[PDB]
């Protein structure tokens, strides 16, 4: 009934299991089939291979198997740039949160499941953050 | 020595530059470049600025804007109703449920379409008023006619019943919000005219003609006689439209002075004219002496089927109404003790105007008659204020410190030419003026009768006593005669002579019962002030009523005459009421002169200038001008333009010549320019595209150096009234300030004419160049013609020149087929030099010798003029086959506006009415978003619908265009059966079988072509079409509405390009336009949902370029080696329709001959413009064009290394 998108840190709470409850949290969240857009895929990515350490190819391989069984990947819009560049006269928040953002509106998602990113307030009348651990 | 010239040609729509740097003393020269700015307007507009007939994009905007704010105001209307009833506890349950009155007042709620008569259940809809439909079933049955009506037609029934009858809340409402929905027509100024007003229509029938023996131009004429006693003012002439027929006319009886009536007579034409049709039902209503509710209904009784709204009473005065509603008011008053209530008519008021405490008050005096008449639905606004446009004065200024932290000017307005101030400096200034001649010898007899100031005073002081000098009372006043002198102006012409001081003299002498001392000059202006400024009839008898009170003076005539004194005329004068008071001392002669009311500026001027002293504001004119003005008292009998230096200190109106040393001047003349300061908006907008193209050429060659240009040369070719503008404007420019040229216009500006334009063309070969220039297009409309008649072989000059056939040699002309004769116009005007227009303006001579000179110099022996360089020819076709045409766009979808409202805001403690900006982002769309014809979706089983249409379907007039096929595109197919059987019956005739009568004879023949089956009367039917039209909106009903696009709105035209090279071609609707803008993309997207990148987009007056097949263009880039072929390829996008795009060569202005239906042959085939290109290779242009943008000096941009370096060394 409404497309659901999610951010970078819920895959990172997925993953990283120093706090559990979140880690139970966000594999609650996974098991829905959520979308995501590719660049908080490149994120996790980055974030992965820097701050885990992991070699290349299991982190190859965990992108892989993520978007083959859990999460829907979207595709990247051409309007992103334009978009984000109108998204920002509104809204202050990252640049990298804004196209974040801009990506997902683009593809019809109504609900970003993130948590620092200060969760409550709609966005463009189309989308709004949610904080799914509190 | 070297000198730069720049030559202008300014079309209706159209501007031609030519630059160009010449020697003239060694015969030799270069062109430094010439184009042509083209302006787009249609040919519709180019046929219609002759005459004019709402030739304006501001005069629709207009008319759009008023049918909006007549809509809001009645829905606000609405609103104050709903609220008013709702808080009286008026409306039925249902009804007042489904209405907001917590946020959103008195409007229905969101997707919701209530009924007052109408009540839902469980999805049936049930009448309310079950007793009134009953009651009216039983008139009925009294009339006798029928049981079967709908269950609406009580409201009628029901109106007439209020007048005596009493009825429920909910029927006074409905009837309440009924006279709502329909005012009438009324004039707000008012001024009653003559206690008559007859204008009454009868029919009439002549009895007969007797001969009048009026014998003009060989045709004796009659009289009319019709048997009540009346004759038609106008003679007869024809008398086969007279004789014995019944002629309608509106008569107004006006009763004369000598006492019997002057009866006007006017042909009137029934249910064709407007005041014709008011009338008739004025006095259809009027003889009833009944109530216009009540006639409708007695109509209806007589005939059920009888249409009431539009046809039986349209347009009736609003006084009509009132009359009917306050009598249904004051009946129903009685039996409602909620209508005699005081809690509630306190709270609707506090309701309708809380923030208002004013109105509160005011309004807490008055009934609910009163609220529901004057103060909601029959209140209408007064006009806005149009003291705003009036002009300033041109003497008296303003400085002041504002909130900027500056000191800026504010001037004064204008006094009214009304003001008695004006009116008496207008009178001294004619009465100064005068100086008479005689008729014997037709010497100046003046100073002789007129010497003394005796004279004057006594002349003065006659003409107060009247309103019109003359003639004869000039001539009277010195007892002077019409046979022997006259007053050296025309002799059958009368000037204003201070009427308002006669008038009021007249008036405050009919009122009578008082003494000859109340009129006086303060008297005079207050009364000029009373009725002036009260622009409003009640408030004006007020005022009047007030103004007899306040002085001792009785108010029984005085308010009789004074209330019908005629409204001032709109008029304002040059200067204001500060510039006249100042002034007015020093004109006055006799005890009207007097040195001490005069201020302390002139004084102090006029001590200077009679001791003889030096101060700076004196030069050595005003000694030679004022050196009679030795004493202080020679300043009697003074003229405007003495005493205006001696005021203010300024000879006159010198203007300030004007230079501009460089763009930046010219560039902020443009930014500080105002629109609609011109006679029409096409004027303007050429002078504006004109300053917009001088201002590029001189950035661009002159390379920010004041001076480039020497000389400007203007030609126009109705527009004449521009020349002067522009020379006005252009002179700041090459202006030069030692003195050798001063002016209103500098020497420089060189006007042309056609004379020496079509001299030089033919003399200097330009003719030829053209011609052969303009061949191409001749031999292939030879080709296509199959004939040789285009081209037609000539000896003296050896070769083949353009001519057409006769039949297409109505509006043929060989210069105007190509955008480039405005550029050669520009060529030949700038090289004319003043010379060549001096000689052709001055050829007599008087005298060999003279001009012999100038004929060796400019003329080669009298044959031909000399060419200004040995290359002119060369060059000159060189460049015109070497130019692109610029084309000025409009691509204005969406625009930023600003809202601002009234509103009671809270401030310090108190509540202050004031503008407020309305809040957040509000776009305003720019074209029309569709057009006006509304169209509903249909289905029909019998026509098979293909997937991406839709069946729509609206209504059209029954006429003789109606076909077989027409018929079988109908949506009722028995109504298609029956117009079958008719047509069948008519011998398919379908002029005889849809006429009118033929119409009527169907109607009441329908049982014959319905197998006897009953069907009611065709007026109207719905004809289908199976086609894609979109919705107008999303909420209420407006989903059930399709339209069409509008006119000229496929803006945008997409080309895209998949991976593999494939060429994909989509049109934007101006619906996704908008919102792609609004959400701040880009207009066109980026990538089909094909998955094809997106190689450009398209929009009308682009320029393309299509490449060779031979040749392969992909990253060719260099776009400045443009020669004869590369330009001769380059297209222009003219119109856009679904996947096809439409071309025409970019330097096609108009064809040579247009498309037809019957014989079938055009330049440009049936669309007169071809989705390939015109040469014979016919190449779809959309599979290989390229875009490109040029400037407006028509110069194709493209990027350089440069141009990447600046692109980000900005952000830097
Ligand atoms: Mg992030």
């Amino acid at each position: 009934l409404d497309k659901i998108a999610i951010d970078t840190n819920i895959l990172l709470y997925a993953y990283d299991n120093r706090d559990l409850d979140k880690q139970d949290r966000a594999v609650e969240i996974l098991l829905k089939k959520p979308f995501v857009t590719q660049l908080v895929v490149f994120e996790f990515i980055k974030v992965l291979e820097r701050r885990f350490k992991m070699d290349k190819k299991e982190i190859t391989k965990l992108t892989i198997k993520l978007l083959k069984e859990v999460i829907i990947p979207l595709s990247l819009h051409r309007d992103i740039y334009n978009y984000s560049q109108f998204l920002l006269q509104r809204y202050n928040f990252g640049l990298s949160d804004i196209l974040v953002l801009s990506d997902s509106i683009l593809n019809n998602c109504t609900i970003l499941l993130s948590e620092d990113m200060c969760n409550g307030m709609i966005v463009d009348k189309k989308l709004k953050i949610v904080n799914p651990f509190l | 020595m070297i000198k730069n010239i720049l030559g202008l040609a300014l079309g209706t729509n159209s501007i031609g530059w030519a630059l160009v740097k010449q020697d003239f003393e060694n015969k030799q020269g270069e062109i430094l470049g010439m184009g042509s700015r083209i302006i787009p307007m249609s040919q519709d507009i180019l046929g219609d600025f002759g005459k004019g007939n709402s030739v304006s994009q501001t005069a629709e905007r207009t008319k759009y804007r008023s049918v909006r704010r007549l809509r809001e105001r009645f829905l606000l209307r609405r609103e104050r109703l709903h609220r008013v009833l709702y808080i009286l506890n008026f409306l039925p349950e249902h009804y007042a449920s489904q209405i907001d009155f917590e946020k959103r007042l008195g409007k229905f709620k969101v997707e919701t379409e209530p009924k007052l008569v109408w009540k839902n259940t469980d999805g049936q809809f049930s009448f309310l008023f079950q007793n009134s439909f009953n009651e009216m079933l039983e008139d009925f049955k009294a009339a006798g006619q029928e049981l079967k009506i709908p269950y609406d037609w009580t409201i009628y029934h029901l109106r007439k019943k209020a007048i005596s009858q009493k009825i429920e809340k909910e029927e006074l409402a409905w009837i309440l919000l009924n006279f709502n929905h329909k005012r009438g027509y009324y004039q707000l100024r008012g001024e009653d005219f003559e206690e008559e007003k007859d204008k009454t229509f009868v029919r009439l029938k002549v009895d007969r003609i007797v001969d009048s023996g009026e014998n003009v131009k060989g045709k004796i004429l009659y009289d009319v006689y019709f048997e009540n006693g009346w004759k038609y003012d106008k003679q007869v002439v024809k008398t086969e439209d007279w004789v014995d027929r019944t002629k309608e006319f509106i008569v107004s009886e006006s009763i004369l002075k000598n006492g019997e009536t002057k009866r006007t007579f006017k042909a009137v034409d029934s249910e064709k004219d407007w005041i014709a049709i008011k009338t008739k039902t004025e006095q259809e209503i009027e003889h009833s002496h009944k109530t216009v509710g009540t006639y409708i209904y007695e109509t209806l009784l007589q005939n059920p089927k009888q249409k009431i709204k539009g046809k039986l009473v349209r347009t009736i005065e609003r006084k009509f109404y009132k009359e009917e509603l306050r009598q249904i008011l004051e009946k129903q008053k009685e039996f409602h003790q909620e209508l005699q209530s005081d809690d509630l008519y306190n709270d609707c008021i506090r309701e309708l105007y809380r923030n208002n405490e004013v109105h509160q008050l005011t309004l807490r005096k008055k009934d609910f008659v009163h609220l529901f008449m004057e103060d909601i639905i029959f209140y209408q606004r007064p006009l806005r204020s149009q003291k705003s446009s009036v002009s300033n004065c041109t003497l008296e200024f303003r400085k002041y410190k504002g909130e900027n932290g500056a000191e800026h000017t504010q001037y004064l307005k204008a006094i009214p030419k009304s003001n008695p101030y004006y009116q008496e400096f207008r009178l001294w200034q004619w009465i100064f003026n005068l100086n008479l001649y005689t008729k014997d010898n037709d010497e100046n007899v003046t100073k002789v009768f007129l010497n003394t100031t005796q004279d004057f005073e006594n002349l003065f002081e006659f003409l107060n006593t009247r309103k019109e000098v003359d003639q004869k009372a000039l001539l009277k006043h010195f007892k002077l005669n019409e046979k022997t002198h006259r007053w050296n102006f025309v002799e059958d012409k009368k000037y204003p002579c201070n009427e308002t001081k006669t008038m009021i003299s007249s008036r405050l002498d009919k009122v009578e019962n008082i003494s000859d001392d109340f009129l006086t000059r303060d008297i005079e202006q207050k009364i000029w002030h009373i009725i002036y400024s009260v622009n409003d009839k009640v408030e004006y008898e007020k005022a009047l009523k007030s103004f007899a009170r306040k002085h001792h003076l009785d108010e029984s005539s005085f308010f009789e005459a004074f209330r019908k004194f005629p409204p001032f005329k709109s008029e304002y004068g040059s200067f204001s009421e500060k510039a006249i008071k100042k002034l007015l001392p020093l004109m006055r002669l006799g005890k009207y002169w007097n040195y001490a009311e005069i201020d302390k500026y002139s004084r102090e001027r006029i001590q200077k200038i009679i001791t003889g002293e030096y101060d700076e504001n004196i030069k050595d004119k005003v000694r030679e001008k004022s050196v009679h003005l030795t004493i202080e008292n020679d300043f009697q009998g003074l003229q405007l333009w003495l005493a205006q230096y001696i005021v203010y200190g300024r000879h006159s109106e010198a203007s300030m010549i004007g230079k501009w040393n460089s763009a930046n001047d010219l560039e902020v003349f443009l930014k500080d320019f105002k629109q609609h300061s011109l006679r029409n908006p096409i004027v303007e907008q050429v002078i504006t595209e004109t300053l917009r193209v001088v201002k590029d050429i001189w950035l661009k060659y002159g390379n920010g150096t004041k001076d480039f240009f020497n000389e400007i040369h203007i030609e126009l070719g109705d527009t004449r009234y521009i020349s002067k503008y522009i020379s006005g404007i252009l002179s700041n420019i090459v202006r030069v300030e030692d003195g050798s040229d001063e002016g209103v216009n500098s020497k420089n500006i060189v006007p042309g004419n056609g004379k020496i334009t079509t001299q030089l063309k033919q003399d200097w070969g330009l003719n030829d160049v053209w011609n052969d220039l303009i061949l191409p297009r001749f031999e292939r409309m030879n080709q296509l013609t199959n004939s040789k008649d285009f081209t037609a072989w000539n000896e003296n000059h050896q070769k083949f020149l353009p001519t057409v056939p006769i039949e297409f040699s109505k509006g043929f002309s060989k210069k105007r087929i190509d955008h480039r004769h405005h550029a050669l116009d520009a060529l030949v005007i700038a090289c004319a030099t003043t010379d060549h227009v001096n000689l052709l303006n001055n050829q007599s001579a008087k005298s060999d010798t003279k001009r012999y000179d100038l004929k060796k110099k400019l003329m080669k022996f009298p044959k031909q003029f000399l060419k200004p360089w040995e290359k002119f020819t060369v060059d000159a076709k060189h460049n015109l086959e070497s130019i692109i045409v610029s084309f000025k766009q409009n691509l204005r979808v969406i625009n930023k506006a600003t809202n601002y409202y009234e509103k009671y805001v809270e401030k310090d403690g108190t509540k202050n009415k004031e503008r407020v900006e309305q809040a957040g982002t509000n776009w305003a769309i720019r074209k029309p978003m569709h057009k006006d014809t509304v169209s509903g979706k249909v289905d029909l089983p019998w026509v098979k619908v293909p997937k991406g249409k839709i069946l729509t379907a609206t209504r059209k007039s029954l006429d003789s265009s109606f076909d077989l096929k027409s018929i079988g595109s109908i949506t009722d197919t028995g109504i298609q059966k029956i117009l079958k059987n008719y047509l069948a019956f008519k011998d398919g005739n379908p002029e005889l079988a849809f006429s009118p009568e033929g119409i009527d004879d169907l109607n009441k023949n329908i049982e014959k072509y319905n197998d006897g089956k009953p069907h009611q009367p065709i007026n109207k039917v719905r004809v289908f079409e199976l086609g894609s039209k979109f919705q107008v909106g999303q909420t209420g009903n407006k989903k059930g509405k399709y339209v069409e696009a509008a006119k000229g709105t496929n803006l945008f035209f997409a080309v895209y390009e998949d991976e593999k090279g494939k060429r994909s071609y989509e049109t934007i609707p101006l619906n996704e336009v908008i919102e792609r803008q609004k959400q701040g993309l880009t207009s066109v997207p980026l990538e089909n949902e094909k998955g094809s990148r997106l190689l450009f987009d398209l929009s009308p007056n682009d320029l393309v370029y299509v490449p060779e097949i031979d040749e392969n263009i992909d990253s060719n880039f260099v776009f400045s080696n443009l020669n004869k072929e590369k330009i001769s390829r380059i297209y222009k996008v003219e119109k856009t329709s679904g996947t096809e795009c439409y071309f025409v060569r970019q330097d096609i202005a108009y064809l040579i001959k247009q498309y037809d239906a019957k014989t079938k042959i055009g330049e440009l085939e049936s669309q007169n413009k071809l989705q390939v290109t015109m040469t014979d290779d016919r190449i779809r242009i959309t599979d290989t064009c390229v875009k490109i943008n040029c400037d407006r000096l028509g110069n194709i941009n493209f990027i350089t290394k440069e141009k990447i370096k600046q692109i980000f060394n900005e952000f830097r």
